[PDB]
Parts: C-alpha cells; sequence; structure tokens
RNA sequence: AUGAUGUCAUACUUAUCCUGUCCCUUUUUUUUCCA
C-alpha cells in the first residue's frame, strides 16, 4: 500500500514540476499531497473509507486544449478524489498485470 | 469487487461544468479520470473478443 | 563461614521445594475427582471406534513420520561410503523409493487441491527478498525479440597444535597446576588458552573418577565456537563428550567430560550442585570480562577452593588484572604464556582531535587510496554515528567514481539485521577492499580474519548509573587503556598490521585508566541482590566481594526490593521474594507476573514480559525505506500503551505461524521476536513452579494495565506544566519520540527505562491511572502525593 | 443473465473437478502397485556392523526421543528443531552454505523516481546532462 | 549469459563486463542499477497512463511515448555542443563577435 | 508649542517567519510423571 501510494503521489506531483504561479486550487492540492506524503496511514485509511462508502461525488470542470486542427477536452477533478483515484488506478493496474488480465495484443504496453 | 466496481461506475456519473453551463454525465465516459485507462482497455478487450471470436 | 550457613539454607530450600511440589501434587489429585445398556455399548462402541480410527490415523502417519525421518536419518552416515551387503542395500532402495512414493502420493492430493481452487469464481455481492529479481526479468522480458585422509585431518590438527604458544609450555604448566590448587594463567589471544588447556587436562586423566571439566565463557555463542573447535580436535561428536549447555541449548549427554557453559550457567549449576562434586576442574576464561556472574562465581569458587582442596580452580585471562586476581585469591602463582602472533605498528595523531568523525572519514579515505592490500577495521561508538559514517564514505565513493576501486563499506553493530551481520564474513572479493565500521562488540568474540589496519577513536559508550537519583546514562567516555590496547590487539592476527589512535601518545600514557569500572560498581544490581538473598545471605555487607558496591546503591536496591514487597520490614525474603527470585529477570517484571495471577491476565503479562526481554531491537528503521517502516510500525499502534503494542505484534507473529517473512514485511527484527518466543516458553517451563495458572484477560486490557501497574509502580511519571516530571523524585523526564503515545502525552504515564540521552528519557511507556497506584501500593504511593 | 451464468460456471467447475478427482485416484492406485513392488524388490561386509550401528543409533534415538517427549511435553521440539537455526550458532557449528549478486560500484550512480521530461514542460534547459567543461 | 555463468562460476559480475555495454539496449542497461528499482517494480501500466495524461493537464507532452526511469535515456547530445563550437570557429572565432575584449577579463575560462 | 517616564492598546514597517526542535553500548539464567 505504501509503494502504490508513493507512486500515485509522485505522479500527481509531476504536474506542477514548474512550481509556477499556479492558483489557490493547485496550492490546496499540493497541501494535500504533502501532508499525505508525511503521514501515509491517515491517507490510506481515508482512501479505503472512500472506496467503501462513497457514491456521490463533486462536480467536474471541463475546458478545451486548442491544437489548431482539433480540440482536446481536459477534465478537472477535485484533489481529495484525485488522490483516491490515483491510488485506485495504481492498484488496479498492478493487480491486473499480476493476474494477467490483458492478453498480449492490447498494445500501449510497458514492454516497448 | 462489487465495491470498487460501484465506485468506478458511480464516479463517471457526475456534473460537468463550464463557465455557466452545467449538465450530468449519464451515458459516456469521462476520460479525465485516473482509472480511465483501465476502463478503456478492458472495454476494448471485450470488443477484441467480439471481433476475433473466442476460439481465435 | 557464611558459605556454610548459606549452603545450610540452600539444602533446606531444596528439601522444602521437593516437599512443596509433593504437597501440590497430592492437593491437585484431591481437587480433581476421578469419577472413572446393551444398545448403549452397541452405540458408543462404534463412536469410540470412530475416535480410535481418527486419532489412530493421526498417530499412524505420525509413526510413518517417525520412520520417514528415521530412514533418511540413519542412511545419511552409513550408506554413502561403506562396503555393505545385499540386505541393507535392498532396504536403502526400498526406503528411498518408498518415502518418495509417499511424498508423491500426498503431493497428488495437494496438487489437485490447488488446481481445483485455481479457477474463476464469479465475485459475490454480500454486504522473500527478491524484488531485485522481480525487477531483473522485467528488463529481460522487455528486452526480448523473437519471431586415510581422515588420518591426514588429524595429523594436520596435531601439526598446527604443535605450533601453539602453549604446546611447548605443556608439561611445565601441567606440573605447575599439579602443585598449586590456585593457578593464575596469564595469556593473550590465539595462545590456545581456551582450546588446548582442556584437551591437556583430558589427556592428564582428570576426567577419570567420573569427573567433568568445566570451561565457562562470558558469551553463549563463543562457548559454542570453542566447543566446536575442541571437538574437531577431539575427532568425536560435539555434544556427547565435549559438550556445551547454555540457555535453551543443551548439547551435552552423560558422556560429558568437557562441559562448556556461560558464567550464569555455572551459577545455576550452583543451583543444582553446591560442592561441584562431579567436576574436578573449573576453568574460567577471560575473567577480565567484568561480569556480574564473573564476580559472583569468583567469591563462591574462592570459598570452594578454601573448602575443597582437591578441586581444581583455573581462571585464565588476557590482561594484567592478575595483581588483584592473585591478591583476592591469596597470591596464586602467575604462569606466563607468551602469545602474540604478529607485530603491530601503532601510530598517534600529531596533536589532539576536534571532530573525530571527519577525522575517521578522511583517515580511511587515505588508508584505502594509498595503502597496499589488506582489510580495514575502524571503531566508532554506535549505530547513529555508524550510518552517518557509512553515509560519508559512500558519498565520497559516489563523488570520486572509478578514480577509486571497490570500497565495500560494511557497518556492524548488535541490533542490525542478522543477514547483514553475516554480510561482513564473506571472503573479500579480489581487487576490492573491505572496510568495517564497528562498535566495541567487534573488540570481543568477533574474529574477522584479514584485518590488517585498525583505527581507534579512543572513545566508547560506557554506561554510568548513579543511584542517587536512579540515572542510567549511556555516555561518551574516552576508552580504557586496556581497551585501546586490545583494540590494537584486534589486528595483526594474520599479518603485520597497524593501529592508528585518534589521540596522541601524550593523552594515551597520561590520561588513561587501566580497566573499565568493574561492573559491580557501575551497574544496577537488583537481580543479583535478589539472587544472593535467594541463596540465603542475610548479612550481605561482610559478604566476600572482590569489588564491593558503594553502600548507597545496595541501600536503594534493598529499599526497592522491600517496596515491591520481596523483603519484610527488616529486609529478608518473603515467599513471593524467593519464588520471584528463581525467575532469571529483574523483580519489576517478576512481581508484575505475580499480579497477573490476581488480575487473570496470565498469557498477556507473559508475552509482555517476553517482549521487554529483548525489546531494544524489535523494529528495524532503515534510512532507505524510512516511510514504509514507519508505516508498517504505525499499523500495530493500539490504544493503552506500547506494551500491549508489543503484545499485539507477538500475537500477530504467532498468528502467522511464527513466520520470518511476516516480520520482514512488517519491519520487525526476527531475532528479537524468536528469542522473545523461546524466553516466553521458558517462563512457561517455570510457570508451574511459581504457582501461575494459565488464564487470559479475555480482551480486558484494564487487567493487563493494572498488572503492569502492580509491577512497575515505581516506574511512573506525572504531568507538570513544566514538562513530564517523576512522581517520587520530581526530576524532569521526557517522552521518547518512538513511543506509541509520544504526541498523545498522557497525564499519568508508566515507564520501563531511564537513561538521559541528549535529553532525559524513558522508553516503552504506557498511560496509567493514579488510582491503580493506591490500589496497588497504598503503603508506598499515598493519596497526598497524587 | 448473471444468475444463469453463475450457475453454469459453478456446475462446469464441479464437473471437471470430479473428473480430475477420478484421475488422481487412478494415479494413486498405480502408486499402490509401485509401493507393493517396492517392498517386494526390497525383501529379496561393513553391513553387519553398520547394521548393529543402525539399531544402535536409532534405538537410543527412540530412547532419547521418548524420554524427551516424557520429561517435558515436547522437549524433542525444545531441543532438536530450535537447535538448527540461529546465526552465530551456525557459524560456530562449521555449517557450510547455510541468486545473482554483483559489484557495488555499479549501483546508485543514478537516483530518482520521476522521468526528467518535466511532465510536459519544455522551457527548461535539459538538453545536455553534463556540464560543458 | 554472463549473469547465468556468473551464477555457475558463482563469481561476481564486475564493472568490466558492464562498461562496454553501459548505454545500449532498449530499456537501457543503466536501468538495472538505478536507485529506485524497488518502488518502480510496482508501477505497471505507466505507458497507457502517460498517454491518458492529455485529458488531465492543459499542456502537451512531446515525450508522451516514454519514461526516463523505465526506458533509460535514449539519446545523448554531448558531442553536439563540442562540434558546434568547432564549426562556428572555436571559442576564439566565437568571441571575436562579442564584447569579450572590452571587458579586459584576462581569459574566458573563468566566465560565469 | 511637542520633557521623559512608562507594563496603554491600536495602527504600522521590514511583500522580514509558518518549518527550523528528534533516536540506546555490551550481554549471560536451572526444569522434572509425556502418551
Amino acid at each position: 500500500d505504501t509503494k502504490l501510494l508513493i507512486l500515485a503521489l509522485e505522479r500527481l506531483k509531476e504536474a506542477y514540476s514548474v512550481k509556477s504561479r499556479l492558483n489557490q486550487s493547485q496550492r490546496e492540492e499540493l497541501g494535500l499531497i504533502e501532508q499525505a506524503y508525511d503521514n501515509p496511514h491517515e491517507a490510506l485509511s481515508r482512501i479505503k473509507r472512500h472506496l467503501l462508502t462513497q457514491r456521490a461525488f463533486k462536480e467536474v470542470g471541463i475546458e478545451f486544449m486548442d491544437l489548431y486542427s482539433h480540440l482536446v477536452p481536459v477534465y478537472d477533478v477535485e484533489p481529495l478524489e484525485k488522490i483516491t483515484d490515483a491510488y485506485l488506478d495504481q492498484y488496479l493496474w498492478y493487480e491486473a498485470d499480476k493476474r494477467r488480465l490483458f492478453p498480449p495484443w492490447i498494445k500501449p504496453a510497458d514492454t516497448e | 469487487d462489487h465495491n470498487i466496481a460501484d465506485y468506478m461506475t458511480a464516479k463517471n456519473n457526475v456534473v460537468i461544468n463550464y463557465k455557466d453551463m452545467n449538465h450530468t454525465n449519464s451515458y459516456g465516459i469521462i476520460r479525465g479520470l485516473q482509472f480511465a485507462s483501465f476502463i478503456v482497455q478492458y472495454y476494448g478487450l471485450v470488443m477484441d473478443l467480439l471481433v476475433l471470436g473466442l476460439h481465435r | 563461614d557464611e558459605w556454610e550457613r548459606t549452603e545450610r539454607e540452600r539444602l533446606q530450600d531444596l528439601e522444602e521445594r521437593d516437599a512443596f511440589a509433593e504437597r501440590v501434587r497430592q492437593r491437585d489429585k484431591d481437587r480433581t475427582r476421578n469419577v472413572l445398556a446393551e444398545e448403549d455399548r452397541k452405540a458408543m462402541v462404534p463412536e469410540l471406534r470412530k475416535k480410535s480410527r481418527r486419532e489412530y490415523l493421526a498417530k499412524r502417519e505420525r509413526e510413518k513420520l517417525e520412520d520417514l525421518e528415521a530412514e533418511l536419518a540413519d542412511e545419511e552416515f552409513l550408506f554413502g561410503d561403506v562396503e555393505l551387503s545385499r540386505h541393507e542395500r535392498q532396504e536403502l532402495k526400498y526406503k528411498r523409493r518408498v518415502r518418495d512414493l509417499a511424498r508423491e502420493y500426498r503431493a497428488a492430493g495437494e496438487q489437485e487441491k490447488l488446481e481445483a481452487t485455481n479457477r474463476y469464481h464469479m465475485p459475490k455481492e454480500t454486504r522473500p527478498g527478491e524484488e531485485q529479481r522481480r525487477w531483473e526479468e522485467a528488463r529481460l522480458g522487455a528486452a526480448s525479440l523473437k519471431f586415510s585422509t581422515q588420518a591426514q585431518q588429524k595429523e594436520s590438527i596435531q601439526a598446527v597444535r604443535r605450533s601453539l604458544p602453549v604446546f611447548p609450555f605443556r608439561e611445565e604448566l601441567l606440573a605447575a597446576i599439579a602443585n598449586h590448587q590456585v593457578l593464575i594463567i596469564e595469556g593473550e589471544t590465539g595462545s590456545g588458552k581456551t582450546t588446548q588447556i582442556p584437551q591437556y587436562l583430558f589427556e592428564e586423566g582428570y576426567t577419570n573418577k567420573g569427573m567433568k571439566i568445566a570451561c565457562t565463557q562470558p558469551r553463549r555463542v563463543a562457548a559454542m565456537s570453542v566447543a566446536a573447535r575442541v571437538a574437531r580436535e577431539m575427532g568425536v561428536k560435539l555434544g556427547n563428550e565435549v559438550g556445551y549447555s547454555i540457555r535453551f541449548e543443551d548439547c551435552t549427554s552423560e558422556r560429558t567430560v568437557l562441559r562448556y557453559m556461560t558464567d550464569g550457567m555455572l551459577l545455576r549449576e550452583f543451583l543444582s550442585e553446591p560442592d561441584l562434586a562431579s567436576y574436578s576442574v573449573v576453568m574460567v576464561d577471560e575473567a577480565h570480562e567484568r561480569t556480574l556472574h564473573t564476580d559472583i562465581l569468583f567469591g563462591l569458587i574462592k570459598d570452594v577452593a578454601r573448602f575443597r582442596p582437591e578441586l581444581k580452580v583455573l581462571v585464565a585471562s588476557a590482561t594484567m588484572d592478575t595483581a588483584r586476581f592473585s591478591t583476592f585469591f591469596d597470591d596464586a602463582p602467575v604462569f606466563r604464556i607468551p602469545g602474540r602472533r604478529f607485530p603491530v605498528d601503532i601510530f598517534y595523531t600529531k596533536a589532539p582531535e576536534a571532530d573525530y568523525l571527519e577525522a575517521c572519514v578522511v583517515s580511511v579515505l587515505q588508508i584505502h587510496v594509498t595503502q597496499p592490500p589488506g582489510d580495514i577495521l575502524v571503531f566508532l561508538t554506535g549505530q547513529e554515528e555508524i550510518e552517518a559514517a557509512c553515509e560519508m564514505l559512500q558519498d565520497r565513493c559516489r563523488r570520486l567514481g572509478s578514480k577509486i576501486r571497490e570500497l565495500l563499506v560494511l557497518p556492524i553493530y548488535a541490533n542490525l539485521p542478522s543477514d547483514m551481520q553475516a554480510r561482513i564474513f564473506q571472503p573479500t572479493p579480489p581487487g576490492a577492499r573491505k572496510v568495517v565500521v564497528a562498535t566495541n562488540i567487534a573488540e570481543t568474540s568477533l574474529t574477522i580474519e584479514g584485518i590488517i589496519y585498525v583505527l581507534d577513536p579512543g572513545f566508547c559508550k560506557q554506561k554510568s548509573y548513579n543511584p542517587r537519583t536512579g540515572m542510567e546514562s549511556l555516555t561518551v567516555t574516552p576508552c580504557s587503556k586496556a581497551s585501546a590496547n586490545q583494540r590494537a590487539g584486534r589486528a595483526g592476527r594474520v599479518a603485520a598490521g597497524k593501529c592508528f589512535r585518534l589521540y596522541t601518545a601524550w593523552a594515551y600514557q597520561h590520561e588513561l585508566e587501566e580497566t573499565t569500572v568493574p561492573e559491580i560498581q557501575r551497574t544496577s544490581l537488583g537481580n543479583v541482590v535478589l539472587l544472593l538473598k535467594s541463596l540465603g545471605i542475610h548479612d550481605l555487607m561482610h559478604f566476600d566481594f572482590l569489588d564491593p558496591p558503594p553502600y548507597e546503591t545496595l541501600l536503594l536496591a534493598l529499599e526497592q526490593l522491600y517496596a515491591l514487597g520481596a523483603l519484610n520490614h527488616l529486609g529478608e525474603l518473603t515467599t513471593s521474594g524467593r519464588k520471584m527470585a528463581e525467575l532469571p529477570v529483574d523483580p519489576m517484571l517478576s512481581k508484575m507476573i505475580l499480579a497477573s495471577e490476581k488480575y487473570s491476565c496470565s498469557e498477556e503479562i507473559l508475552t509482555v514480559a517476553a517482549m521487554l526481554s529483548v525489546n531494544n531491537s524489535i523494529f528495524y528503521r532503515p534510512k532507505d525505506k524510512v516511510v514504509h517502516a514507519d508505516n508498517a510500525r504505525v499499523n500495530f499502534f493500539l490504544p493503552g500503551g506500547d506494551h500491549l503494542v508489543l503484545l499485539n505484534v507477538y500475537t500477530q507473529w504467532a498468528e502467522s505461524g511464527y513466520s520470518s517473512q511476516w516480520c520482514y514485511e512488517n519491519f520487525v527484527q526476527f531475532r528479537s521476536m524468536r528469542r522473545a518466543r523461546d524466553v516466553r516458553e521458558q517462563l512457561e517451563g517455570l510457570l508451574e513452579r511459581v504457582e501461575v495458572g494459565l488464564s487470559s484477560c479475555q480482551g480486558d486490557y484494564i487487567r493487563v494495565r493494572k498488572a503492569i501497574t502492580a509491577g512497575y509502580f515505581y516506574h511512573t511519571a506525572r504531568l507538570t506544566r513544566s514538562g513530564y516530571r517523576t512522581v517520587k523524585q520530581q526530576q524532569t523526564v521526557f517522552i521518547h519520540p518512538n513511543s506509541s503515545l509520544f504526541e498523545q502525552q498522557p497525564r499519568w504515564l508508566l515507564y520501563h527505562e531511564l537513561v538521559l540521552t541528549t535529553k532525559e528519557f524513558m522508553r516503552q511507556v504506557l498511560e496509567i491511572e493514579s488510582s491503580w497506584l493506591l490500589e496497588v501500593a497504598p503503603h508506598y504511593y499515598k493519596a497526598k502525593e497524587l | 443473465a448473471d444468475r444463469k451464468a453463475r450457475e453454469a460456471v459453478e456446475m462446469r467447475a464441479q464437473v471437471e473437478r470430479k473428473m480430475a478427482q477420478k484421475e488422481k485416484e487412478k494415479h494413486e492406485e498405480k502408486l499402490r502397485e509401485m509401493a507393493q513392488k517396492a517392498r517386494e524388490r526390497r525383501a529379496g561386509d561393513g553391513e553387519a556392523r553398520e547394521r548393529d550401528e543402525i539399531r544402535h543409533d536409532r534405538r537410543k534415538e527412540r530412547q532419547h526421543d521418548r524420554n524427551l517427549s516424557r520429561a517435558a511435553p515436547d522437549k524433542r521440539s525444545k531441543l532438536q528443531r530450535n537447535e538448527n537455526r540461529d546465526i552465530s550458532e551456525v557459524i560456530a557449528l562449521g555449517v557450510p552454505n547455510p541468486e545473482v549478486q554483483y559489484d557495488q560500484r555499479l549501483f546508485n550512480q543514478s537516483k530518482g523516481m520521476d522521468s526528467g521530461f518535466a511532465g510536459g514542460e519544455d522551457e527548461i534547459y535539459n538538453v545536455y546532462d553534463q556540464a560543458w567543461r | 549469459l554472463k549473469r547465468q555463468e556468473a551464477i555457475a562460476q558463482n563469481r561476481r559480475l564486475t564493472l568490466e563486463d558492464l562498461e562496454d555495454s553501459w548505454d545500449r539496449g532498449i530499456p537501457r542497461i543503466n536501468t538495472l542499477f538505478q536507485k529506485d528499482r524497488h518502488t518502480l517494480a510496482y508501477d505497471k501500466g505507466w505507458r497507457v497512463r502517460t498517454d491518458f495524461k492529455q485529458y488531465q493537464v492543459l499542456k502537451q507532452n512531446p515525450f508522451w511515448w516514454t519514461h526516463q526511469r523505465h526506458d533509460g535515456k535514449l539519446w545523448n547530445l554531448n558531442n553536439y555542443r563540442t562540434d558546434m563550437i568547432q564549426a562556428l570557429g572555436g571559442v576564439e572565432g566565437i568571441l571575436e563577435h562579442t564584447l569579450f575584449k572590452g571587458t579586459y577579463f584576462p581569459t574566458w575560462e573563468g566566465l560565469f
């Protein structure tokens, strides 16, 4: 659980590598990430409580990234749930790869 | 587990908001979630099966 | 003298113990009332046949287990060599193939179990250290593209034997000991003092008359090593004739001529045989060790040597403590063995030193880079300093890259993982240098050959207990003269070596004490006071000491044992006193186990007792996995106090089936866990003795906390608004950061340790009720003080 | 459909389970043949003394194991098993040899867990990864 | 093969069998030996994940296709700087286009 | 017409702080009807 959590939190930090002008909301996310990097068991207790009991979530933001020949939608989720989702993501991909869910033709794979 | 399945599918059903327009996702998939890779590749697995057949 | 009234009281105790056990047996056979139609029998006879069948199946594959083991056990040492005939050969192929057949006939069942639970089972809605081989085929999976000679042994043994520094000194000293009962045998390391001397005495016929030859050591495993090598010479099985007995490990049988043991083992042989009638020789090794048991046995065996002239007392040591040795032992002759293998070039720093850690660093830097082949041993004080040292060395390693060659930095102390202790024992890889940063534990009982350099910071972590407030402080202290002397002597064992002292010849010859404070002075003595009160020494003042303790420390000791009740209002033993006295642990724990009978928390207090036995090394705290360790530790944290945390961890480990990889996953030292387990079952082996009945607290941690209260009531502190302060002394203590409540900070706390590190501290603490203190000790704790 | 699929999965499972069960019963009966013929081939000059030594050692073995089981409930488990695992013990007993590992100049020349690709930012100077001079 | 035989020979693979092949191969050989082999053995499905990061962050990653911790480092442009200097003229031909001599700094090896 | 004295609270200034206090050397101890 702590290895999966460290991977999730490193991935989430990777956004604000620049440590830019960011905003209030990214400031708040960095706060959550750091306090979960310090105290990793209140974090994981929260995470599993969420995964067990929660089924009505907050609202998502959308905006578009203009690539001049098409646009790309970009979704904006709130921090508490971003952490729960990042950990769920890591856990699912790890287990799926250990039990061999995806046969060898599903190919953005980690091998090449 | 049914708990995680319910989390994952109850999480795609949220309210999407731009400046002052709001609606509810009820049909498709929000790709800006963090497990959306898993959903896309598993569903695509089901469709690989429909295209190839179980034997092949 | 006092020896004889002591022995009087001891034999009286032995007969009283026997009669006490006899009374207990008859009492309980009284308490358990042995109260021991056609279709009745026709009904139950089938059922007793059912259990007959079943327990017979268990017992049947149990006897198949017996002979299953026995086939391969006997064929191990008979078949592979000897010219044997049709019959037993046929039986070899039979037992071989037939045990394999049974193994596969159960493997079939196991295989079907696992392949029949392997399958897909639709989910149901209902409200070993190789992760660098799990990351070495990930790369090789990503990077694939396909489309007699035993006589020669003995002659060699004797040939090396002939080159001992005691082998030419054989007959002169044997006649020497034939003359005088008391013989001082002064000799340095490697001389053969521990190995050849008992061989000689075997050769002399001191073993006839059914006699034994005792050789005691200050350390169990050192006893094992010495025993192994002497049996190797003896060409026999270690354990039948040349044997050793230490805690949990008997390797002796009634053929035992040469019995090796620890000083406490010989003390406890004085619990069984006061006159030592079956031993003709007691050979006490390296008595300079300054052990509680060493200075107890010294007095006891001195009285024996006075009262038993044909008894043989041989006490050999390494250093010049022979003056006082003979002086106490009424001027024994001193037989000098010259033993010193190779010359040692000892260097001094040109001036004194300011930051000796960096001086250590840069010293080994230069020694490595400029010296020719040869290992390095370097002393530091301990663990924190030692990993900081390896940090610095490996930093330099990284920065200077291939302009150097391979610097295997190897730290070593006692509590680090045992595999990594074994790490240093590998023979050095060609081309590479092996540098061991060590604590003074590598001063004694660790002989790592190849060491040709050794550097001494002239320091050490000496304990210092002032009783005037009960302060036991592991403090920095410039090392003894003898200490540095043998820290030099640790080298040279295979070639001419060097020993660089971090201090001058001036500071050495001028500012150096000879021998570290004989522990009887410095230590806290609760168990040995209780022990000599167990043998019946009423007047413990005029007792035959070699170094008496200050009157103050024994004063506070006696007041302590009185307070916990082991002494009456004049200071002799209560029944509790003696029964707690047999337990080989301090009376704090023993009285808490006494309380567990009253509160009905037997097993829990047993387990906590076993936990504090080895505690200091439970949890590993690596620097390269800090957060995973902190978290695997925070996992167990239960409310009530860390003692029950230890309870819970042992509960979970035994839950696993005593698994090692359990403790590996959960960041716990297997060594401590395993030893705590065996010490718990040893306390259960004494459990019927002390009249303890096996009951569990039934999840009532209130009982267990109250038993801890009754045990450690002295060990309590209370809140003050200027910090946590003692209950009795009102001198200031502080909360150990590693404590399960370190930030909860209870108003009323119980502790177990008392150190004063960089701040005054207490370890493994628990939150207490002050009401339980009056519930337990209203005569020592009164209400007005709480 | 989920109920129907659950039932079909369960029954197919126990079908093949039982079939393999009968396969193992066949395997073990041919092992019964093997065992009988093992003892049959069994039944029909150091041997004599090494044989008296068999009964020697095994018989005092049963004596010692009996009386161990007797004095302490299981001191056969207090003596034999616990003897053969601890570290300095084994070093003392001369026991020999109680995976690939290599040079350590190699390791830790490199440190980190994140890709140096800034997570999509480009405006920082990461072209060369060793100073010019 | 050198690994297997170094188990057979039970010798230690030394730096000499692995400095000819230090930056070659596709992961890369210098990945076997990095610091965090132990928490990166649990990161699975990282390739799909960096692909899907385009719906979460408002910027465009030109190395969407790789990861330096997992794939090694697949290029080295350190001779480019040297040969660029030799083609522009050398540090002398380069600094006669500058205000270097009007600084009177004695020589350009100290510039900072 | 502005003296200092101040146990006066407020207003203000350094876009001055919010991470920057923490950790133990060595080591030994007798055991009892099995079933």
